[PDB]
């Protein structure tokens, strides 16, 4: 029944203060840390991510690691800041600089014991755990590199946990780190077989979302972030949250999984318009469903229509009939029958909550998995290759001591998601 | 006289909900069990509260918890209201095995308890949903139990059959499958109705284009009061569970009779329009008011079984009779001469306050075994192949220990299901 | 003793609309059907509300709205009111199949369902119009399973014959074409009026100079209330729709009786004036009260029969009879004798609050079948000739999938029934 | 039952500018969105024309084309601008320059996908289309050949709707575009085989009504495009409201198209005169078909008394009887029978709705189907001649890859539509 959260990286804790904040505001809870809404609900089930500590306060359960107090800091410094304990701040002092050597095989490495003992104590803390979820970025030092090297530490330890991530996957138009497809391969190499579950977060087309749909002209990663934790969100509070339909987290896994190794997701999101339009809109469940199935609402740069889709979870929140539902969902599956696979019957799933984000009547999440993926992972491995040829910045990583027939193995890997998309295309 | 309801899963739960409530409907139950006038559901208090004999089963909190927030939660005794933590995720897999059998046990002993309760135990029946993780998979594995301590009470099932074109879940196949497998071979009979099917009701017959699943297990809870409440309440023709049974499972396997429910009428498509027994039974005959999406005139029918509410004279059901045997395309199966249970009971029929349909003074309800279910299960034999062929979502199952070659043998006894279906089907 | 009546399209719907009313105004009739008081027509429900067996079909739901909306909103049954969403188009071509043949299904589901509410149909009426797209394309196509379903059934059609000379169809000769070659070999008797002829009765016997549908349909609906109140009510001679048909057609090719009505007159023109039985069948035989542009004098006469209402006693009639066979210029075809049908109902003529007729005493209502209808054929022979010599607006069928021979074919069709008018005409 | 307009050239656009407004007006919706008519009538078939959005707004099933942001800025700036949502704004950034061939087959062609993708998010938005209508010039650049285009491709997607449209046809005196015949000639040669059906109104003879019956000395484009949106207006209302014949558009279609290729339309008005004649007008049926007949009334230059009529259709706005008005079409008939083809008999069909125009008693919308409109073939394609002989502004057109032999089968099909109203002048 709980979960516990682990944020690495700069992204990732940017975009766990967005998380959290949504989180406390779902349940009317105080940048403070005390409680103080006003539903049943909002505490009911607060227990999946707080720790009520003495004196009605609530105590996020996650833990916020860097390898630099400043961002820590910056952190700490808002509101909600003020919520996490001292003790959920773990974090050296000497960067990792975007370095997955330094993350994972060195020097991160040393963090990780401390990091891993917090983590025990949670887990101790709670019940009974459901899962954990990780916030970070594929090509980056802290957020990929010392991030995953936590991940396979904390699925030993618990085998039979759920072990998800979101992270941010380089855009095709900006890379920071000039090799920051290289740790993105590294860390395929590694998490792929260390997690049950990844979710594709592209910025790129999440700007393109903003200014698209939302007619934004100033977003920041705040902005972005708030949208990513919309599905973060949505997700989990279903779970918690009284519904209609099957509100486990573990059966949406189970749902969304035919193979092993093909666990990569497409988030979207809906409604998703610019106040100009809301005077225009009608509030539908056919709406809902135009605005999921539409690959630019999707906040992957990927094109569903392109790949083949092989599972659909659509979660609903609000009240909705259950007929009309079901309706849409069989009208999408025959309108784009042509990109389902024919393999699964039926393959678009459903899961109802009956309770509303916030200001909204009603939303909907979009969560696929499609073959379309494997383009991501295709510009990856290109990239990589080039890079690997000339030893780009390995002599940072080498220096380290990381080998390049790692490197070479973890190569062959990403081009065996691919093939296996390939193998499930047809 | 005594019977147990068995509530598993959030569908048995919601449905349970609505059928309780109807239940204290036709009494004039107080939410707090009081009532100022049902024994065989209820158990009395010195209070003269009275509590249904039944067992809420979830292992979300979260159902459970609705029912203990709502105004029901004085009804219900706290034992009744059972849950675990954690989920089975739709999945047979831990439904059955991994986590629903860890629970089990504490569910058995409370049934117990109210075996021991019970004076004269006639039986009970289960509500779920075909294709979910303690919908179906608890289920069985419920009935693994029962069967045993049980042996000689009525095993009845009544479930929400997977819609053809709106499902949730991706391995309710996978799932289903596993249920025909054990349940074939342990229930007495397994009820089921279509929510598409039903939808088509809502909008076509009570004009409702909104129909939620509160609306639906309206419905629902309508033709399970026929065979619950008013058989147990006077008539002329008083019915009893076993003599369900016992007129409508005719072979040793199961059966699967459908439900059909004429009346289903809005308020106002019931002004300007009288009807009596046999254009009710009319209706009842019609694929328009079928609860399944499932063609009557496809198949051959096997049984049939007619309840009657209200003012309903048999001398008007005897020409009814006539005439559905007469004039109608139904095409029956040679085994079977036409022996219709009629079930006639004074007790009228009941409607929920603020619901969507309209009082009636007779209201009929009709089971029915044809073989048309075959396709249904045509349906479920390529969804799983599918699946199964490509070994889509195997994964979650097979990583709490399921069998391949098990999933294989279950479709296999599936088709076996199809193959009797198809022997019925001829003729001799 | 029931009946069904069938209203397709604006002009069935709305003379319809006409019907209605004048049955309502029969017997009291409130508009929420409660009645206070014929079951022939109407079903009667447990609180005295008697819904009017009939169908109202419109492929547009415009006019069905307008009635959904009016005061007899509340007597129709929403079953009763059907529509589709889109339009024939002035044609036959998606009239009868490509649009219309997707809802008929439902429409004749609604009959049946009302056949089933019929204890003894006698049979039924369609209201249409001879140019329009569901005026006559879904009509035909309602026939052609009507005629199956129930082929021992009176099949009686009321048609608004095209004006000669005003007509806002353009392919209205194709389409009367079209039906002809469909309805007269399903159909049993059509009757026909020419709303231009009915402007010059409007104009000169009730002096008015403004006649809009509304009031022509309320002269249509006297007509047809003779035929269908009056003869369900009591009279010396009670003559059935059966009866009717069996005292008007002559042939197996559809005759095609037409209507004549007198009195119309305005209440000015009531007064000073006294009519006797023998007077207003005088005014029965002058070309004057035709109500289709077709000369009385020009044709022989096949078929007559006169329906009286109110103060008609047989004695008088037998004079005028005998007046109207020697005295008057009536050719008539050696086939047949004088027998014309008397139908004498005590039932008294009814008059619409707000009407332009004038209270009458008596009535007199006559069909007639003469040769001369052969020059209305004549009419749309030439006009479908040269559209179709043209092929001017031929495109609008044939991308429905219509075939040219099969038009050539329908209008040869016409040209045989024009032929056995000719042999009629010989006498022999 | 729906309805999509599609707007495209400054004409277009600025037409749609009158049209819209006084759909509003007919429902009572105001020009910010909202409705706040007083008629049952006025909101029950609001289907055809609008999308409820949430909040009782009515957006308009239409899409605003253009290539040049000012022009879409003006209309947007004025009332009924704010009525339509912005994602009805498709354009690009520059211009066409009035040129065929950046229209359509160039530049203009790029910007169509958008507008497709727009159209094909509306046609889902519709339970069921009837079918659609577009304003432009026939001689403008994004008008006709951008317009075109689309239409091309909208029929190709939807071979079983109504393909209309309405457009400014060139007028004897003035063009402003000196190849315009030669758009004109190219936007035969697609539109013609491409469309269900086309109207012809000239500006110069709105001119001279405006002047002539309503004694005007001020109008602008506004005025004249009054009177064409009186027209268009008159056609879809009686398809959206009650009346007694039969108020379908595609059956008006089936009524006056005698021949696969010739459906070129004349459009009339009635009443239209004057302020101090109305002081001594009557108002009767004869009255209407007067001005019906009178092909001064005309909104096109043309003269139906000098070809032969093939169809007309004469639909009636407001309470009248109907044995007037089949007795004055007869009437009509008869006393114009040297007009009309002795091929159709009965030549004049009807349509009658019972809601008149508000503030008018009664109106009617004249129709017609006369071989009058091959003057105007004529007209251009000798112009045409001219032009195609010594290539005037071709260098345009050919430098944007236009070639001659298109234009010379153009000029073909101009002849040819000539030749088929001469075959059934007779
Ligand atoms: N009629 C009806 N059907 C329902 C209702 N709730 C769910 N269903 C159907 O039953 C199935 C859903 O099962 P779930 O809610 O996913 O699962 P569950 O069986 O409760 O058990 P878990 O998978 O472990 O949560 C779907 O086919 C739904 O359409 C309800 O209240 N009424
Ligand atoms: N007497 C009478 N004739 C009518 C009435 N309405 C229409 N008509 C005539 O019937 C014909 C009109 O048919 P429409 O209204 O065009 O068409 P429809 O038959 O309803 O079916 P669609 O073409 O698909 O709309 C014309 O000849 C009219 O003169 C009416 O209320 N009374
Ligand atoms: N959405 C999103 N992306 C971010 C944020 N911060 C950095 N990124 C992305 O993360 C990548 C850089 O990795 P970074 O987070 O600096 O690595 P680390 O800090 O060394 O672990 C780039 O692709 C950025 O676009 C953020 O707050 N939101
Ligand atoms: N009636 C009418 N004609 C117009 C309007 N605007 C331009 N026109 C006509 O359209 C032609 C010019 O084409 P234009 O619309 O500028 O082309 P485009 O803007 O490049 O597509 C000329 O014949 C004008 O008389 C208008 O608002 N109303
Ligand atoms: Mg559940
Ligand atoms: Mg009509």
């Amino acid at each position: 029944r709980e979960i516990v959260h682990i944020q690495a990286g700069q992204c990732g804790n940017q975009i766990g203060a967005k998380f959290w904040e949504v989180i406390s505001d779902e349940h009317g809870i105080d940048p403070t840390g005390s409680y103080h809404g006003d539903s049943d609900l909002q505490l009911e089930r607060i227990n999946v991510y707080y720790n009520e500590a003495a004196g009605n306060k609530y105590v996020p359960r996650a833990i916020l690691v860097d390898l630099e107090p400043g961002t820590m800091d910056s952190v700490r410094s808002g509101p909600f800041g003020q919520i996490f304990r001292p003790d959920n701040f773990v974090f050296g002092q000497s960067g990792a600089g975007n370095n997955w050597a330094k993350g994972h095989y060195t020097e991160g490495a040393e963090l990780v014991d401390s990091v891993l003992d917090v983590v025990r104590k949670e887990s101790e803390s709670c019940d009974c755990l459901q899962g954990f979820q990780l916030t970070h970025s594929l090509g980056g030092g802290t957020g990929s590199g010392m991030g995953t090297l936590l991940i396979s530490k904390i699925r030993e330890e618990y085998p039979d946990r759920i072990m998800n991530t979101f992270s941010v996957v380089p855009s095709p138009k900006v890379s920071d780190t000039v090799v920051e497809p290289y740790n993105a391969t590294l860390s395929v190499h590694q998490l792929v077989e260390n997690t049950d579950e990844t979710y594709c977060i592209d910025n790129e087309a999440l700007y393109d979302i903003c200014f698209r749909t939302l007619k934004l002209t100033t977003p920041t990663y705040g902005d972005l972030n708030h949208l990513v934790s919309a599905t973060m969100s949505g997700v989990t509070t279903c779970l918690r949250f009284p519904g209609q339909l099957n509100a486990d987290l573990r059966k949406l896994a189970v749902n969304m999984v035919p193979f092993p190794r093909l666990h990569f997701f497409m988030p979207g999101f809906a409604p998703l318009t610019s106040r100009g339009s809301q005077q225009y809109r009608a509030l539908t469940v056919p709406e809902l469903t135009q605005q999921m199935f539409d690959a630019k609402n999707m906040m992957a740069a990927c094109d569903p229509r392109h790949g083949r889709y092989l599972t659909v979870a659509a979660v609903f929140r609000g009240r909705m009939s259950m007929k009309e539902v079901d309706e849409q969902m069989l009208n999408v599956q025959n309108k784009n029958s042509s990109y389902f696979v024919e393999w699964i019957p039926n393959n678009v799933k459903t899961a109802v909550c009956d309770i509303p984000p916030r200001g909204l009547k009603m939303s909907a999440t979009f969560i696929g998995n499609s073959t379309a993926i494997q383009e991501l992972f295709k510009r990856i491995s290109e990239q990589f290759t080039a890079m690997f040829r000339r030893k780009a910045f390995l002599h940072w990583y080498t220096g380290e001591g990381m080998d390049e027939m790692e490197f070479t193995e973890a190569e062959s890997n990403m081009n065996d998601l691919v093939s296996e998309y390939q193998q499930y295309q047809d | 006289r005594e019977c147990i309801s068995i509530h598993v899963g959030q569908a048995g739960v919601q449905i349970g909900n609505a059928c309780w409530e109807l239940y204290c409907l036709e009494h004039g139950i107080q939410p707090d069990g009081q009532m100022p006038s049902f024994n065989t559901f209820f158990s009395e208090t010195g209070a003269g509260k009275h509590v249904p004999r039944a067992v809420f089963v979830d292992l979300e909190p979260t159902v459970i918890d609705e029912v203990r927030t709502g105004t029901y939660r004085q009804l219900f005794h706290p034992e009744q209201l059972i849950t675990g933590k954690e989920d089975a995720a739709n999945n047979y897999a831990r439904g059955h095995y991994t986590i629903g059998k860890e629970i089990i046990d504490l569910v058995l002993d409370r049934i117990r308890k109210l075996a021991d309760q019970c004076t004269g135990l006639q039986g009970f029946s289960v509500f779920h949903s075909f294709g979910g993780g303690t919908g179906s998979g608890f289920t069985s594995l419920l009935m693994e139990r029962l069967s045993v301590d049980y042996g000689k009470k009525s095993k009845l099932e009544f479930s929400i059959y997977p819609a053809p074109q709106v499902s949730t879940a991706v391995v309710e196949p996978y799932n289903s499958i596993l249920t025909t497998h054990t349940t074939l071979e342990h229930s007495d009979c397994a009820f089921m109705v279509d929510n598409e099917a039903i939808y088509d009701i809502c909008r076509r017959n009570l004009d409702i284009e909104r129909p939620t699943y509160t609306n639906l297990n309206r419905l629902i809870g309508q033709i399970v009061s026929s065979i619950t409440a008013s058989l147990r309440f006077d008539g002329a023709l008083n019915v009893d569970l076993t003599e369900f049974q016992t007129n409508l499972v005719p072979y040793p396997r199961g059966h699967f009779p459908l439900a059909t429910y004429a009346p289903v009428i809005s308020a106002e498509k019931a002004y300007h329009e009288q009807l009596s027994v046999a254009e009710i039974t009319n209706a009842c005959f019609e694929p328009a008011n079928q609860m399944v999406k499932c063609d009557p005139r496809h198949g051959k029918y096997m049984a049939c079984c007619l309840l009657y509410r209200g003012d309903v004279v048999p001398k008007d059901v005897n020409a009814a009779i006539a005439t559905i045997k007469t004039k109608r395309t139904i095409q029956f199966v040679d085994w079977c001469p036409t022996g219709f249970k009629v079930g006639i009971n004074y007790e009228p029929p009941t409607v929920v306050p603020g619901g969507d349909l309209a009082k009636v003074q007779r209201a009929v309800c009709m089971l029915s075994n044809t073989t048309a279910i075959a396709e249904a299960w045509a349906r479920l034999d390529h969804k799983f192949d599918l699946m199964y062929a490509k070994r889509a979502f195997v994964h979650w199952y097979v990583g709490e220990g399921m069998e391949e070659g098990e999933f294989s043998e279950a479709r296999e006894d599936m088709a076996a299901l199809e193959k009797d279906y198809e022997e019925v089907g001829v003729d001799s």
